[PDB]
RNA sequence: UCAGUAACGGCGAGUGAACAGGGAAGAGCCCAGCGCCGAAUCCCCGCCCCGCGGGGCGCGGGACAUGUGGCGUACGGAAGACCCGCUCCCCGGCGCCGCUCGUGGGGGGCCCAAGUCCUUCUGAUCGAGGCCCAGCCCGUGGACGGUGUGAGGCCGGUAGCGGCCCCCGGCGCGCGCCCGGGUCUUCCCGGAGUCGGGUUGCUUGGGAAUGCAGCCCAAAGCGGGUGGUAAACUCCAUCU
RNA sequence: GCCGUGUCGGCGGCCCGGCGGAUCUUUCCCGCCCCCGGGGUCGGCGGGGGACCGUCCCCCGGACCGGCGACCGGCCGCCGC
RNA sequence: GAAAGCCGCCGUGGCGCAAUGAAGGUGAAGGCCGGCGCGCUCGCCGGCCGAGGUGGGAUCCCGAGGCCUCUCCAGUCCGCCGAGGGGCACCACCGGCCCGUCUCGCCCGCCGCGCCGGGGAGGUGGAGCACGAGCGCACGUGUUAGGACCCGAAAGAUGGU
RNA sequence: UUUAAAUGGGUAAGAAGCCCGGCUCGCUGGCGUGGAGCCGGGGUGGAAUGCGAGUGCCUAGUGGGCCACUUUUGGUAAGC
RNA sequence: GCAGAAGGGCAAAAGCUCGCUUGAUCUUGAUUUUCAGUACGAAUACAGACCGUGAAAGCGGGGCCUCACGAUCCUUCUGA
């Protein structure tokens, strides 16, 4: 059943496999079925945007991953906290919250604090019959549009620095090497050991 | 000098330091709660696996009164919770008299 | 396009393409890889060395993110940053060097690979193999590890 | 996508996930328990308020329930006493008037132009012709039947075309409920034959047992679950 | 009247061209952290300019054939009425 | 029209550009000239360069000489050309480099002097490097998993009459 | 088995050969000895006949054979 | 005669007897043997140790040579 020089191959065909099949023959049909859900959804709402809430920065679980920033799930309340709005208040303007998320930077958490009252300058509010308590004046003299797209304030915005030239120092130059690891990881798998090898010396009395 | 491998590891970043969250205290002791258990102790008793336990713990062994617990409640670090205090319920047996 | 495989020119003769002796049935070694050690050696040696048998250590859910680690080896370390530097700041004024980090672009280690050029450069990974730095240092660039 | 990869398997044949990451959609919450409020709770029964095709607050009479109904309450913390600084809302319906988004949905009847001349055939829907406006209508030349091949003879196709009927969500008088916020002080804070262990069957990629179930043993509160090689010690991480 | 590839210039529109560039810009623009009611850029941040490189758009000068890029007049030699 | 077109601050991802070891991990540049530390078989500094070298090697280049109606006064050309050069791809070979290991010897370093790091010389194992060729689409052939070129059992199991 | 054919099998008939001059070595070592390697230099026609060759890729079919001189094994022998 | 089955081979020896002894050891490859030019097996030359014997040249990594033996997986042990 195999022949001159050829891969080996484990097909997964063995099982049955004729009764659950799935072609794609609505895939047109489902892309301008949801369409129609957004065109009359969004025109149904509001001068609200489409595309859901704002929502915060996140940095990435991945040590492959941890360099990038991506769009979350919620402000985690501290967010809420620093910038002072009330939580129940926080998900009726058009702020997400998500009360399991912590913060245990300080780098990140005014990343968003900032972020939010950002939002919150560039928020404008119907008051219901015009006694305006705590909005201004005539809509923002007018909505100017009637709906936003694809995220409110760009939510990647995968920044980067620019650190532009430098003159190469004494210290720079020298010291920070290959030899730096070699050392660096022999101090991660010798390390308990040596703590040990010192209570040799606290028994040798 | 920062750097990714070895023991100090990674990107030096600032920790907040925050009162930890509520559901962390799920199994503190809140005075309330035992007097429940300090009530019953008394108006229901103890069991047949701790009847005997005691009475090897009180004289015999200590190893073997650990490695019957250990026999009789599941794991081994449940049996370190069970040995020194039922010693403890029999020290206040024996030393309040 | 049936016109133009075989089954069309073959229509006609009897066996079709098969032989009138062997006569071509179902399954005459068997269906799959079967026969690894049995029948089908000589099939299985000399084209697949290495078919059979335990090798190594077991490893219990590994997570292809631990072992990440990208490489930029010396011919690729100028494709980072634009033609537009690398002339521009190539002047030795002073010491001018401009900084090129690889943890932007996608990679985390540099390894070597010959004709790194007179320019001196700061170099940022998290890795260097002692290759590399030595190409570094011996055009007067220094060769600054992050992370 | 990870990936026909880790892993399983007379490690043979073969079976074989998940986390990352990008998208679709993205809505959150309730209670028991610990506590305060003199059961402030509910069902049925009868009368009348007064309203449609009926459901209600009133007025009196039988139950449930203290072995615990209803308000506030849920682990993201909560409750009370302070102190201080802002604010009186929202909720459904009602006969109705104005919009409807393809301008809602359903229903019925309508809406362009040739049979004019010759000619062939049993029959025309064929052939040829229509001065300089190109015989005529084209937002209508899709289709169908009509004595044969039809934009024009008829249904009709086109059109944010009309008029006719019935139903949808959204005005404003009479309904009905109706103080939240930040710090400080004190107080409260949680689901058991369940978790887990021993054994046995099934199962999974789960491999020194991943899940499931039986039987035995049966928990604790700085306790417990998880941290993918059995175990003891030692920190930590996350979760409840 | 033409267009090919160029040197420049007029940067002519750059601060009323287009687009890029991990070029350059702590004297520039607010909101940050650091420091005893205010300051020291005190170093960078998020943001927003404008200086500069590279490449395609008007003008005058320069290059060669004026090539399917063509009209004009001039000539020889056709052709039709 | 269930088409077609567009996005790119939707390139996440896939395959490719880097291999090797069971693994922790490590991870592919030389050639010359000057000179120096006892040029110790061992070694080091400054510059030019830069994928090393031998043999074949299509093609291309130079080309002595040969070429015309009288003997001298010359030109782009053409025509064979002995020898000689630069030699593509590829083949044989020697050399080098990376990684695993094995034997042998000293040397160097210090986010802190150790059952630490880095190294050199020879021999070998590798699906490697030594100036990358891949990806996507389509077609043909071949081999398998699929009722799998059509038709064929004695049987087996579940649920029923 | 002293001897020992016929037919047969291998190599050889050159420029990748020869010769001279010079360097290398950590091997060999009375010895610039041996032996290898590398570099430069001088000379092409090297039995007969015939002929264009080398090289890689994928690969179908087939894996029951049989007959005849000749040489032969088992068999009394055979269209064995 | 050389452990045995035959055949090759062997004479101050490859036989007998004496003396000493552990080369029947540790490690990388290349090659041969049926061969597909795969494996185990056996065997041939080497190179690196570490040793024995002999005065010494040398000779030895099993038996004078041609046979005398066995994968994955699993279990056991030994090694840094
Ligand atoms: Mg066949
Ligand atoms: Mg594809
Ligand atoms: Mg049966
Ligand atoms: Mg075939």
């Amino acid at each position: 059943a195999p022949s001159r020089n050829g891969m080996v191959l484990k097909p997964h065909f063995h099982k049955d496999w004729q009764r659950r099949v799935a072609t794609w023959f609505n895939q047109p049909a489902r892309k301008i079925r949801r369409r129609k859900a957004r065109q009359a959804k969004a025109r149904r709402i509001a001068p609200r945007p489409a595309s859901g809430p704002i929502r915060p920065i996140v940095r990435c679980p991945t040590v492959r991953y941890h360099t990038k920033v991506r769009a979350g799930r919620g402000f985690s309340l501290e967010e809420l906290r620093v910038a002072g709005i009330h939580k129940k208040v926080a998900r009726t303007i058009g702020i997400s919250v998500d009360p399991r998320r912590r913060n245990k930077s300080t780098e990140s958490l005014q990343a968003n604090v900032q972020r939010l009252k950002e939002y919150r300058s560039k928020l404008i509010l119907f008051p219901r019959k015009p006694s305006a308590p705590k909005k201004g004046d005539s809509s923002a003299e007018e909505l100017k549009l009637a709906t936003q797209l694809t995220g409110p304030v760009m939510p990647v915005r995968n920044v980067y620095k620019k650190e532009k030239a430098r003159v190469i120092t004494e210290e720079e130059k020298n010291f920070k090497a290959f030899a730096s690891l070699r050392m660096a990881r022999a101090n991660a798998r010798l390390f308990g050991i040596r703590a040990k090898r010192a209570k040799e010396a606290a028994e040798q009395d | 000098y920062p750097m990714a491998v070895g023991l100090n590891k990674g990107h030096k970043v600032t920790k907040n330091v925050s009162k930890p969250r509520h559901s962390r205290r799920r199994g503190r002791l809140t005075k309330h709660t035992k007097f429940v258990r300090d009530m019953i102790r008394e108006v229901c008793g103890f069991a047949p696996y701790e009847r005997r336990a005691m009475e090897l713990l009180k004289v015999s062994k200590d190893k073997r009164a650990l490695k019957f617990i250990k026999k009789r409640v599941g794991t081994h670090i449940r049996a370190k919770r069970k040995r020194e205090e039922l010693s403890n319920v029999l020290a206040a047996m024996r030393k309040a008299a | 396009p049936s016109r133009l495989r075989k089954t069309r020119k073959l229509r006609g003769h009897v066996s079709h393409g098969h032989g009138r002796i062997g006569k071509h049935r179902k399954h005459p070694g068997g269906r799959g890889n079967a026969g690894g050690l049995h029948h089908h050696r000589i099939n299985f040696d000399k084209y697949h060395p290495g078919y059979f048998g335990k090798v190594g250590m077991k490893h219990y859910h590994l997570k292809r993110n631990q072992s990440f680690c990208p490489t930029v080896n010396l011919d690729k370390l100028w494709t980072l940053v634009s033609e537009q530097t690398r002339v521009n700041a190539a002047k030795n004024k002073t010491g001018a060097a401009p900084i090129i980090d690889v943890v932007r672009s996608g990679y985390y280690k540099v390894l070597g690979k010959g004709k790194l050029p007179k320019q001196p450069v700061i170099v940022k990974a998290k890795f260097f193999s002692r290759r590399a730095e030595e190409k570094i240092k011996s055009v007067g660039g220094a060769c600054v590890l992050v992370a």
